[PDB]
């Protein structure tokens, strides 16, 4: 079992897993269009997504459980607060009392947002809970 | 070898920032329980990304200061280009900096227009909250940095451990790139962010990590290379056997197929695998030692970097990269705990490890320092990396409690999240004590010098 034995179980190896993974990917590419809805992902849900960047949400919150765990998740926030038909006009009331300022109570900041963008936050937050996230959560609350 | 002594500034740096690092640390860990605290001055969340940008970036500096370093030693030759590794370093240092103040000066927002993300959008993503052009710099850098070093291996020995270190360094800075392709979909997003963090932390830098591991124990245990090698490749081979596929356990709930719940969770049980065999490479070797080598620290580091990865790495990786339990933890107090152990035990262990080697060598000291700065370091150690096993042990609590309150029940007996938080509290404060004794230690470890 010499050196030139684990080099190379090392070199072949691993090039075989590379193009099993790029073969792997390669197909659940295809499958992205169907799993996400690509269909419902308008230029409203893709500039949403851009205010989300901008004002950095991930890094106080999760998003399909990926983030920040100072604050809840909102994958699932549509669900929970007044759903499909009612949610835009939370989230529109919800971004601009920030911050609540309830002492000792953990504080989100005031973004300054225009209501187009707030449209935007809550029309690409809606798209990304129907997604097929093969279950996940559990349940309403993240 | 004389041209080695440019790697001492990347080492300091590394360790300045390794303390803002630690005090930013401190904040969010009192955010967390005093909820409006440096609130709105200073919100949690650009608290956040200075705590890990300061993590990645003095890690880069660390394996950056390990490579000019160890590589002339390796290639039996002086470094490329000494005056590269000194404009680099302030290049870097400069676009660090910068990028830092960035974040603490200017809503983030305004850091966007400021630096016109629109143009490229890369910014807003975890660990990826740095500016495009920020982004650019790092390559620049990571490519001045390669070509230097990388020349040195060309024009020198090529033995294995600089070999392996120079793919993993190579590895690192290609996978980075993937931090400029920003897609539309979101699922999209995801898929590949993972490319940048887990191919990073799981598989290219365990190559790094290895390589590093792997040249020290040559130099404190006078251990033949030839079995040392052999052995390195063993690790190597393992971690990238199951850590390609083994992303999939990353790839459970973002909206990707149900095929990779079982490629994910079958291949990241083998994950834990590179991690123990670390550590039966660090305790042979330094047990059948031809040598008490005259920094007893080294050893000490050595032994406990491979431990503490284990644990951190393997062990808390196991008890969640499971599909079926992942589900109930996904995005808990839990996965902070581990990426903390995780995180601490193989990279920032790993980095101290070989400055413990080599700093006194760059100050010509000696191979050892006195018996006062050795009781230090040791004290440091131990400060440090029982700080940190309570941290791990007191979030992952939290994380425990709150999976039961929040995530089993079902609609309406599930407390709420802001809710079952306020039962974490306890956990969050013991974990701030934690911290402080961290902070006690890193100064222990820091007074050493
Ligand atoms: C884009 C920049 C952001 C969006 C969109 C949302 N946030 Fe936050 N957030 C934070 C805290 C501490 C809370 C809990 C508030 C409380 O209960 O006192 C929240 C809450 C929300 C909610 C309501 C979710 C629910 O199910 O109750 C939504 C819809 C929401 N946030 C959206 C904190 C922070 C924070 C800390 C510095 C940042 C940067 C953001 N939030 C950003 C966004
Ligand atoms: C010692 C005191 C420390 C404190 C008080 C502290 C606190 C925190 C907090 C509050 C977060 C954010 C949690 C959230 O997202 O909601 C965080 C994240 C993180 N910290 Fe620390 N930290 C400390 C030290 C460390 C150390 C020593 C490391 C060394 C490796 C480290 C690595 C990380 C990493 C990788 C994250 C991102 C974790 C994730 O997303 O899962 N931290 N830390
Ligand atoms: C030194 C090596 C490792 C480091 C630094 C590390 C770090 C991290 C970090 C920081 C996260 C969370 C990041 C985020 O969501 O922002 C994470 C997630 C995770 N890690 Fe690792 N990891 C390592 C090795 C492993 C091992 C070897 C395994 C499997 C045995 C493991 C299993 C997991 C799992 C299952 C998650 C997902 C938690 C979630 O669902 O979000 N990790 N890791
Ligand atoms: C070594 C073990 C490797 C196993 C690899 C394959 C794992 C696939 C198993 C399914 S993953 C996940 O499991 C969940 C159950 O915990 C399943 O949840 C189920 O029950 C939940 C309540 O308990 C409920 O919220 C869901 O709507 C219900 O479908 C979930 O669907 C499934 O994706
Ligand atoms: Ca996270
Ligand atoms: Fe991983
Ligand atoms: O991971």
């Amino acid at each position: 079992f010499t050196k030139g034995m684990a080099r190379n179980i090392y070199f072949g190896g691993s090039v075989f897993f590379i193009l099993l993974f790029l073969a792997l990917t390669y197909h659940t590419e295809k499958t992205l269009p169907e799993r996400t809805n690509e269909a419902a992902m308008s230029a409203a849900v893709v500039r949403g997504k851009l205010v989300w960047e901008q004002n950095n949400c991930v890094g106080c919150h999760t998003l399909l459980g990926e983030g920040a765990y100072f604050a809840p998740e909102l994958g699932n926030v549509v669900g929970r607060r007044g759903g499909e038909e009612g949610f835009n006009t939370f989230l529109q009331a919800w971004m601009k009392i920030q911050p609540l300022n309830v002492p000792g109570r953990r504080a989100m900041p005031q973004f300054h947002l225009s209501e187009g963008q707030v449209d935007d936050l809550a029309e690409f937050l809606k798209w990304s809970s129907k997604i097929d996230t093969n279950q996940w959560p559990p349940n309403k609350e993240g | 070898f004389a041209s080695q002594a440019v790697a001492k500034p990347y080492f300091v740096f590394a360790l300045i920032l390794f303390v803002g690092q630690i005090l930013f640390g401190l904040i969010m860990g009192l955010q967390y329980v005093v909820g409006d605290f440096l609130f709105p001055a200073i919100p949690f969340n650009v608290a956040r990304m200075v705590h890990t940008n300061l993590l990645i970036v003095w890690l880069l500096f660390g394996f950056m200061g390990a490579a000019y370093y160890l590589v002339p030693e390796e290639s039996d030759c002086e470094l490329y280009s000494p005056k590269l590794a000194w404009i680099l370093f302030w290049v870097f240092a400069a676009a660090g900096v910068l990028t830092i103040l960035g974040y603490l000066l200017v809503p983030y927002a305004g850091l966007a227009r400021l630096t016109g993300n629109e143009l490229w959008p890369t910014m807003g993503r975890e660990f990826l909250e740095q500016p495009t052009i920020s982004k650019a710099g790092i390559v620049i850098v990571a490519l001045g940095f390669l070509f230097n070093v990388g020349m040195t291996v060309l024009r020198g020995r090529k033995t294995a451990i600089s070999m392996v270190l120079m793919t993993g360094l190579i590895g690192l800075a290609l996978l980075f790139l993937f931090s400029f392709y920003n897609p539309e979909n979101l699922t999209r997003d995801k898929f590949y962010w993972w490319w940048v963090v887990h191919l990073w932390v799981e598989g290219v830098w365990e190559l790094i990590m290895g390589a590093i591991l792997a040249f020290v124990l040559v130099k404190i245990t006078g251990v033949d290379r030839e079995v040392i090698e052999k052995w390195l490749y063993v690790i190597i081979a393992m971690a990238l056997i199951s850590g390609i596929i083994g992303t999939g356990h990353h790839y459970f709930w973002i909206g990707v197929p149900g095929y990779w719940l079982w490629l994910g969770s079958v291949f990241s049980a083998l994950e834990p695998l590179p991690f123990f065999a670390m550590v039966l490479f660090a305790f042979n070797t330094i047990n059948r030692r031809r040598r008490d080598y005259p920094n007893r620290a080294v050893a000490l580091w050595a032994m406990g970097t491979t431990v503490m990865a284990f644990l951190g790495a393997g062990v808390w990786g196991f008890m969640h990269t499971l599909a079926p339990v992942n589900y109930y933890t996904h995005g808990t107090q839990l996965t902070a705990a581990h990426g903390h152990m995780a995180f601490y035990g193989a990279y920032a262990m790993i980095v101290m490890t070989i400055i413990s080697y080599a700093m006194p060598r760059l100050r010509g000291i000696g191979e050892a320092m006195d018996n006062r700065s050795q009781v230090l370091e040791m004290w440091g150690f131990w400060l440090m990396t029982v700080a940190m096993v309570f941290i791990t042990l007191f979030l992952s609590a939290a994380g425990v409690l709150q999976v039961w309150l929040q995530r089993m029940p079902a609609d309406g007996a599930a407390m709420t999240f802001m809710a079952t938080q306020d039962q974490l509290a306890i956990f969050y404060w013991l974990r701030e004590g934690a911290g402080v004794v961290f902070l006690i230690g890193l100064v222990a470890y820091l007074l050493s010098f």
